[PDB]
């Protein structure tokens, strides 16, 4: 039973790892698309840097 | 207090910049903003209000521009009867985990030696209980002693036996300095001295301690410590002893382990300090750095320091500059050998390389002088027959040569004796052989009274009577 | 643990908020960089370039800073930006390293998974002082016979393995490692299990893979770890690997457990240090080495220690390895390590080819700890054995000239030949302590003197099988009591008598 | 040649003086009865 | 016998740790039920013999 619980814990850990990995990959790709698509984000980032 | 800023860092070397009031050389500086206490010793002036210093502790974690404070004096170690029973670092800090040193005084480890006008005393004879020592290389009470040898010959063991057979009976004080030796060895020495009353630690209900009694002081600059520490720990212990010599007028003992490490820890930094290398790899400032020490180690008209230095001899080569320069600085000499230690002859002293300023007919009588010289003649004859025996054999030797060889072999066996410190190696009990007993036995053996007795009985015997006892026993079990 | 949507996303959202020193490379060459900037660097700290490569700052000169690179210098381009992390070079520690193979910095190279370890430790550290220590009293069962009898090793010792090339250095260490799997399987007491670390400096990956294969074939990896800083691996990694091993072993030493660490090719470390200092323009000493080699090895070997009952009671034994050239131990590195070690195990080719394997010279080889790291049952036999071998070594040279000698000397020669033929062993064939005791009893009480020398190699194995089959109880009793009572003496003698009755040899 | 000569010499001397010591142990207690514990 | 009476009982697993450290908590429950159902009959046979 102990070895079973070690295995299931490791599986859960790797599950959540891969989950957050892909969640970041996809959010990043979505932003890389939306930025290059939309004109507004360019001047928004300009203003953001200026006020920063 | 001045204030300076670290400018660069290279190993155990630290270059520092001051805006005003450069410190003299050898002064002590404290680094500010570090995890633990970090001390620097000035060694050079480079110009532009820049100096170069040697660190006592590791430079790991140091930053450029870090701040430094000059103390206005070199590394001052505390002194008094409060250092007794206690272990101390090069900078006076204790590392025994028993509290701080409540000393009412401090001395600078850098001092000037006593001048020529401060003369020595009479060559007092020192009785160790060791046979070859008491006979062929008598140790002086107020003079320097040397134990030259490589690795695996019994240097620190011999020092421990000397401590057991001298320091406990001594009414004066004693100091030990470990310069780049093993920490297991330091722990063992501390435990054995706490056992045998050389240290008397008494813990108190309020968490303090009491080292009352405890006629010994210990100092350690061991391998784990860096250079600068290995170098200056000998100066520290020597100042601790100069305190007892000058003021208290006491008689003092001073044991030093691996003084060679001093020179090594000079050579480890010289090329970083910008010096050109000398011969095989030691530094130029070998003889002066050693003489400034040794001349501070001397008897005066206020007290006396008997010193005993162990000298590592790398690859059993006595032509190395450090031993070559050190032989001239000693009153008594004792050279250990592997060809002898391989024969189980412990102490493995070579009596044809051991010497002493004391072995003269006017100091020790002619009964001693002629006995010693006859022993040496016998041993040289035996050495001058080794090849004849190895080539031809004992069949060719006359009965004169057989008698001489037998006497030389018997003498060699007789010289070896068991030690209490070696009991955890040999199991046999230890012996203390007085000098008249040694002289009687040597005179007897040379006169020929005991040639008939077997050589094996002679081996590992403290006294001639013991030899008789073992020969009797061996004859009984022989029948 | 936690759930993704409601917790992890909230956490990262709380994590993202943030807004508002560095230097530039000035010179590059031979795996070393010289930067301008970073005035707030700790000497010895980790440094990061703009391409993923890492480095270590060593020379904090006034104008520039000298960094050594953990890899190739093709990535650095004389102008790249550089940033300091503030961490002193450190490595993970724990039981996650057991069964794994890692580089000098804890990065795994087995190819199977990351390193599950949460606690780190600094690479270069201060050894423990005089007070938190004690004497060495426990033995380290090496599996060999001549070692365990005549050059014993304790828990807390630092014993050197010095010899020529192809003499059985790695094999000695691998047998020391292999002998521990029984001791560890037959317990769950971590205070009694012995973990192992094998640092390989300068070795080739084929050799390291062969070693890993030899250990997996014998289940000798669940209590070992390996630290491979091979020849393609840069000089700083080869120079740092043994300190990383000592860092991984101090976890055991401090946590009440025990450990052993084998530095293999400890001269390649000094080679790499010479290389680094000479490419950093530091001036050499003799044999082109610097003067800090003593302070390079002392730091490392003073971390081996036996701690007291207040600091857990752990231990870290050390077994460095050194290759000499033409048997020249008058050199610098052998001299330093002999002067800073608690013993020696010399290995010779004359003895390796004469038939003595392992080719241990028991005259030059010593162990300052000695009998204190030895069981009483083994003391009883090994004292007599050492005496007999001393006599045999004295006499055999004269004896070989065809002279005719008495029986008191013929017995010396016979017993010495018997023992010399007993102490031979096959590679990866270690033995238990009780079995060593039994075999050396048979050899010392005279049950091999009349027997032929060439027959002892099968006498030994047949007797081993006999006592393992029909007289296991004697072995269990010796393993438990750790002495030889008169009862066990008589039982062992009776077993030997039964064996000689049941069997027949050429004499 | 060096270890050769040394070990040959040591073995020869050891054997020779072992024989001589055996003989002396035989003939000791007669010529030196004051040590013999048979008379004590 | 000696083996299975030297340590005594060092295993004695504690589900408080794993119920927290695991997120499923649907098969863990049935597994724990199986465990306590086998341990009951083990102690039963023990006290019966
Ligand atoms: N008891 C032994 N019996 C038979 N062969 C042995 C024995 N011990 C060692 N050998 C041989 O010694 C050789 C070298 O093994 P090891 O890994 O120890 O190399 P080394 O001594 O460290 O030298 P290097 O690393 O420079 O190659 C091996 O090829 C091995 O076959
Ligand atoms: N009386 C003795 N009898 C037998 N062996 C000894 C004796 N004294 C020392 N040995 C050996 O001397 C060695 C100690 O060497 P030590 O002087 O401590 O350091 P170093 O090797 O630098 O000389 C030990 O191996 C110890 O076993």
């Amino acid at each position: 039973l102990v070895e079973k619980l070690n295995g299931i814990q490791q599986a859960e850990k790797l599950i959540q790892g891969s989950l957050q990995d892909v969640m970041i990959r996809e959010i990043v790709s979505s932003f890389k698309d939306l930025y290059k698509s939309r004109p507004e984000l360019h001047d928004a980032a300009m203003q953001s840097a200026i006020q920063g | 207090t001045n204030h300076g800023r670290i400018t660069q860092v290279i190993g155990a070397v630290v270059d520092v910049h001051f805006d005003e009031q450069l410190p003299p050389i050898l002064n002590s500086l404290e680094v500010q903003g570090h995890t633990n206490r970090l001390v620097l010793e000035v060694a050079q002036h480079l110009g532009e209000n820049t100096v170069r210093t040697i660190a006592m502790d590791a430079t790991e974690g140091l930053v450029r521009g870090q701040k430094v404070v000059d103390t206005g004096a070199p590394i001052q170690v505390p002194v008094g009867v409060e250092t007794l029973g206690r272990i101390m670092n090069v900078i006076g800090e204790p590392v025994d985990e028993c509290g701080p040193v409540p000393a009412k005084k401090t001395y600078s480890i850098h001092r000037a030696a006593p001048l020529f006008a401060d003369q020595s005393t009479e060559p007092g004879l020192l009785q160790t209980g060791i046979k070859v020592v008491d006979l062929l290389a008598p140790y002086a009470k107020g003079g320097k002693i040397g134990l030259f040898g490589g690795a695996g010959v019994g240097k620190t063991v011999l020092i421990m036996e000397l401590i057991n057979n001298v320091a406990n009976k001594h009414g004066g004080f004693s100091v030990f300095a470990g310069v780049g030796e093993r920490t297991r060895e330091g722990n063992d020495l501390y435990h054995e001295m706490m056992t045998t009353g050389v240290i008397k630690r008494k813990k108190l209900e309020d968490g303090k301690f009491d080292f009352t009694g405890s006629k010994a002081a210990l100092v350690y600059g061991q391998m784990n410590e860096p250079p600068g520490a290995r170098a200056r720990v000998a100066l520290t212990a020597l100042s601790v002893a100069e305190y007892f010599r000058d003021e208290q007028g006491q008689d003092v003992l001073l044991f030093i382990d691996n003084i060679y490490r001093f020179t090594q820890a000079g050579s480890e930094v010289s090329a970083l300090l910008g010096r050109i290398p000398s011969a095989v790899g030691y530094q130029p400032t070998l003889a002066t750095d050693l003489g400034q020490l040794q001349e501070r180690i001397t008897t005066t008209k206020k007290g006396s320091i008997t010193s005993v230095q162990a000298v590592y001899v790398p690859a059993d080569d006595l032509t190395d500059p450090a031993p070559a320069t050190t032989f001239a600085h000693l009153d008594a000499t004792t050279v250990l050998s592997r060809q002898i230690a391989e024969l189980g002859i412990y102490p493995a002293v070579d009596p044809l390389d051991s010497t002493s300023r004391m072995l003269a007919p006017e100091i020790v009588g002619q009964e001693h002088y002629d006995t010693a010289r006859a022993t040496q003649k016998l041993l040289q004859d035996y050495k001058s027959l080794q090849d004849i025996i190895a080539i031809l054999g004992m069949d060719e030797l006359s009965e004169e040569d057989k008698l001489v060889v037998s006497r030389a072999r018997k003498i060699q066996r007789f010289l070896s004796q068991p030690f209490t410190v070696a009991e955890v190696f040999t199991g046999k009990p230890g012996r203390f052989v007085e000098l008249p007993e040694t002289i009687k036995s040597a005179q007897t053996i040379l006169r020929g009274e005991c040639d008939d007795l077997p050589e094996m009985a002679f081996y590992m015997c403290g006294g001639l009577e013991e030899v008789r006892s073992k020969a009797v026993k061996m004859a009984q079990e022989a029948a | 643990a936690k759930i993704s949507p409601s917790e992890m996303s909230r956490l990262l959202e709380e994590r993202i908020a943030g807004w508002k020193e560095v230097g530039r490379v000035v010179s590059v060459g031979d795996g070393i960089a010289r930067l301008f900037g970073l005035e707030g660097v700790q000497a010895g700290e980790l440094v990061e370039f703009q391409n993923g490569m890492t480095g270590m700052a060593l020379n904090l000169e006034t104008d520039n800073v000298g960094v050594v690179i953990f890899g190739d210098d093709r990535s650095v381009l004389e102008g790249d930006s550089v940033k300091r992390t503030g961490r002193i070079v450190d490595v993970p520690i724990g039981p996650g390293l057991l069964g794994r193979v890692v580089d000098a910095l804890g990065n795994p190279i087995d190819g199977k998974g990351p390193i599950p370890a949460k606690e780190r430790r600094r690479v270069e550290l201060k050894a423990p002082g005089i007070i938190p220590r004690k004497s060495v009293h426990e033995p380290m069962m090496t599996g060999l016979k001549c070692v365990d009898a005549l050059v014993p090793v304790g828990r807390g010792q630092r014993e050197l393995i010095i010899g020529d090339r192809q003499t059985g250095k790695t094999a000695v260490a691998v047998d020391a490692i292999i002998n521990q799997k029984e001791i560890n399987d037959s317990t769950d007491d971590e205070s009694k299990k012995l973990y192992c670390i094998y640092v390989a400096v300068g070795q080739k990956r084929s050799t390291v893979a062969q070693i890993v294969k030899a250990l997996e074939q014998r289940d000798a990896m669940k209590y070992t770890t390996v630290v491979a800083a091979t020849a393609s691996e840069a000089a700083p990694l080869q120079f740092l690997a043994p300190y990383s091993g000592c860092a991984m072993g101090e976890w055991f030493r401090d946590s009440g457990r025990h450990c052993v660490i084998i530095y293999d090719d400890l001269s390649k470390q000094a080679t790499a240090y010479r290389q680094m200092s000479l490419l950093l323009r530091r001036p050499p000493g003799r044999e082109a080495y610097p003067g800090d080699v003593f302070y390079l090895h002392s730091r490392l070997l003073e971390r081996a220690a036996k701690m007291g009952d207040k600091s857990g009671g752990g231990s870290l034994t050390a077994l460095p390895v050194i290759e000499t050239q033409a048997g020249d131990v008058s050199a610098y590195i052998p001299t330093n390590v002999i002067s800073i070690t608690d013993g020696q195990i010399f290995l010779e080719t004359e003895l390796f080819y004469k038939g003595i394997r392992p080719a241990i010279n028991v005259g030059l080889s010593v162990s300052r700890v000695g009998s204190a790291a030895q069981v009483k049952a083994m003391k009883q036999v090994a004292g007599t054995m050492k005496l007999e071998l001393a006599q045999y070594r004295e006499v055999a040279a004269f004896a070989q000239f065809g002279s005719d000698l008495d029986a008191s000397t013929r017995q010396l020669l016979t017993r010495g030949t018997a023992l010399t033929e007993l102490l031979k062993q096959r590679q990866y064939s270690p033995m238990k302590n009780s079995v060593q005791v039994c075999v050396l009893y048979c050899g010392v009480k005279g049950y091999l003197d009349p027997l032929d020398p060439k027959e002892i190699s099968r006498f030994e194995s047949l007797f081993i099988d006999y006592i393992n089959a029909n007289h296991q109880d004697i072995l269990k009793t010796i393993e438990t009591e750790k002495e030889l009572s008169e009862k066990t003496e008589a039982k062992l003698r009776a077993a030997v008598d039964e064996f000689v009755a049941m069997n027949e040899f050429k004499k | 040649s060096v270890k050769f000569m040394d070990q040959k010499r040591s073995g020869e001397e050891t054997v020779y003086f072992k024989k001589e010591d055996e003989a002396l142990l035989r003939n000791l207690l007669a010529n030196h009865p004051e040590y013999d514990p048979k008379y004590s | 016998i000696e083996r299975q009476s030297t340590p005594g009982k060092p295993q004695q697993i504690d589900w408080a740790k794993w119920e927290s450290q695991i997120a499923h908590k649907d098969i863990l429950n049935c597994l724990k039920t199986f465990y306590t159902n086998q341990v009951q009959i083990l102690d039963r046979a023990l006290g019966a013999l």
